[PDB]
């Protein structure tokens, strides 16, 4: 509702996330291999339905 | 209260404690009444994570003041209950961020 200077949305904060530790904890707790899924989610959140 | 937490009210309450019950410009009985009047809302506010306290480290001030006024046992027991309640908190799993 109040985007910062020269930014359309807060999707740029996703690049600070450490997806590797999140994938490791997901694999430990739930036995899910989701390392590529976090990257796909990040790319889709940064730009919804790009032209691939 | 959530807004005060966002404003880091605990940080201000740490200095408010320190000036009165560490620096001594007043009387011990009145300072004891003040401490009993200021522990209550700290006990009452909604809390879900020690990240809130970590922005103030008010627990350290609480340890210092329970150690200084160790003779006043109600204050000590209330601070015991308060740190016991606060120590149960955590943040489940929180994704680390790049630094």
């Amino acid at each position: 509702r109040s985007p910062p200077k020269d930014e359309d949305d807060l999707t740029f904060k996703l690049d600070e996330l450490i997806l590797d530790d999140y994938a490791t904890e997901l694999e430990r707790k739930h036995q899910l291999k989701k390392r590529s899924t976090l990257q796909i989610i990040k790319e889709e959140l940064q730009s919804r339905y790009r032209e691939i | 209260l959530k807004e005060i937490v966002r404003l880091r009210g605990y940080q201000c309450v740490a200095n408010i404690l320190t000036m009165i019950v560490l620096d001594q410009e007043q009387q011990q009985v009145d300072v004891e009444s003040f401490t009993l009047s200021v522990l209550d809302m700290l006990e009452s506010w909604p809390n879900s994570s020690r990240n809130r306290i970590s922005s103030s480290q008010i627990e350290s001030v609480l340890e210092s003041v329970k150690t200084k006024l160790k003779k006043i046992q109600p204050i000590g027991k209330k601070i015991n209950s308060l740190l016991n309640s606060w120590s149960k908190l955590e943040i489940s799993y929180k994704i680390p961020k790049s630094q």
